[PDB]
């Protein structure tokens, strides 16, 4: 079926070039779908268009006027991919980058996972995870709550799951905040029955792909 | 250059029709498209061909063309719809596609009170030379809320940070985390650590506290 | 040198 897979998070130094890949499944890049588009989301700029690539007959590539002189979209017909290569990056290029397909005359249906790019000169750091343990002589009433604290990591992208993703209900993974240290802090939380506080194990699985870090931490009273 | 002009915000109450508009100078031609952005994940196509509903979208979502000004009308709005909406089309000669700034649907709905929780620092953090105290608020609609950290019955300023969760979509309520960052020395000084929470849904400020070493 | 189908 038609599935788009983007690359991992990126930390690019402020004067260097950004390279991103979108791999397709279930259809041919060369078909007459003719969208194979790249886009980005910035905190206050919003959804901005970047570029296009069409079909084999003649591989047309048309980019936005805003970023035309730095961007380049390159299909790879061997690997069934299309790439984004952005030159002379700027700290204002920090955003979340997506890739999309269009059925032709009628949509931008299929989207990618997203890619968080950080335009900074800072070196990568891995996080420290700490339990936010449940109260035990107090938990009652509005049920029980527990969590994990991810601290002191850069760049921003970290992904947190619970019990290898078995919980996925009541989870509130919070937006990260940059601290006075110049590092990021995030907190994942779950609300669970006060009865299952000893009969069921709760473990948060953190992955900081930029640091190639993957940790699992159990939260217990 | 080419531009698609769209409002910045839109507000309505549940079960009430909302009408977002997007004006364009090339929309007389080139058809049009709509997308939704719930923060945290990729966009979602809500309407295409100016009125053609894709599958999977609620029947409340619909749109007309009206020539140069296209619109998205959402009847019987449910609260799960609070999101940022975007209009897209393409220029004459259709060789460069464009986006709008984006409206923010508000769907003012209900008032839920937070479920307040306090989390003391882990000793693992204390082996490092710092401490972080967590006050959690769960499932309240008005994002506006106070936290008022207290340590020795002494309010503090500039020592904490806050973060709100946006759309769990189970109830679509907000949740907040206030974290007080402190030194291990300053933490092992004092004894009481409490947060007082004020919200529209609470009769009086609720306080959750803990004593170090208990 | 033309785009996908017009309106």
């Amino acid at each position: 079926q038609v599935q788009l897979q983007q690359s991992g998070p990126v930390l690019v130094k402020p004067s260097q070039t950004l390279s991103l890949t979108c791999a397709i499944s279930g259809d041919s890049i060369s078909s007459d779908t003719t969208a194979w588009s790249w886009i980005r989301r910035s905190p206050s700029r919003g959804l901005e268009w970047l570029g296009w690539t069409y079909y084999r007959s003649k591989w047309f590539n048309y980019y936005a006027v805003s970023v035309k002189g730095r961007v380049t979209i390159n299909p790879d017909t061997s690997k069934n991919q299309f790439s984004l290569q952005l030159s002379s990056v700027t700290p204002e290029d920090t955003a979340v980058y997506y890739c999309a397909r269009g059925n032709g005359n009628g949509g931008m249906d299929v989207w990618g996972q997203g890619t968080t790019v950080t335009v900074s000169s800072a070196s990568t750091k891995g996080p420290s995870v700490f339990p936010l343990a449940p109260s035990s002589k107090s938990t009652s009433g509005g049920t029980a709550a527990l969590g994990c604290l991810v601290k002191d990591y850069f760049p921003e992208p970290v992904t947190v799951s619970w019990n290898s993703g078995a919980l996925t209900s009541g989870v509130h993974t919070f937006p990260a905040v940059l601290q006075s240290s110049g590092l990021y802090s995030l907190s994942s939380v779950v609300t669970v029955p006060s009865s299952s506080l000893g009969t069921q194990t709760y473990i948060c699985n953190v992955n900081h792909k930029p640091s190639n870090t993957k940790v699992d931490k159990k939260v217990e009273p | 250059s080419y531009v698609l002009t769209q409002p910045a915000s839109a507000s309505v109450s549940p079960g009430q029709t909302a009408r977002i508009t997007c004006s364009g100078d090339a929309l007389p031609k080139q058809y049009a498209y709509w997308y939704q952005q719930k923060p945290g994940q990729a966009p979602v196509l809500v309407i295409f061909k100016d009125s053609e509903r894709p599958s999977g979208v609620p029947e409340r979502f619909s749109g007309s063309s009206s020539g140069t000004t296209v619109t998205l009308t959402i009847s019987g709005a449910q609260a799960e719809d609070e999101a940022d909406y975007y209009c897209q089309s393409v220029d004459n000669s259709g060789f460069y596609q464009v986006f709008g700034g984006g409206t923010q649907l508000t769907v003012l709905r209900t008032v839920a009170a937070p479920s307040v929780f306090i989390f003391p620092p882990s000793d693992s953090q204390l082996k490092s030379g710092t401490a972080s105290v967590v006050c959690l608020l769960n499932n309240f609609y008005p994002r506006e809320a106070k936290v008022q950290w207290k340590v020795d019955n002494a309010l503090q300023s500039g020592n904490s940070q806050e973060s709100v969760t946006e759309q769990d979509s189970k109830d679509s309520t907000y949740s907040l985390s206030s974290t007080l960052t402190l030194s291990k020395a300053d933490y092992e000084k004092h004894k009481v650590y409490a947060c007082e929470v004020t919200h529209q849904g609470l009769s009086s400020p609720v306080t959750k506290s803990f004593n170090r070493g208990e | 040198p033309n785009p996908p189908k017009p309106m």
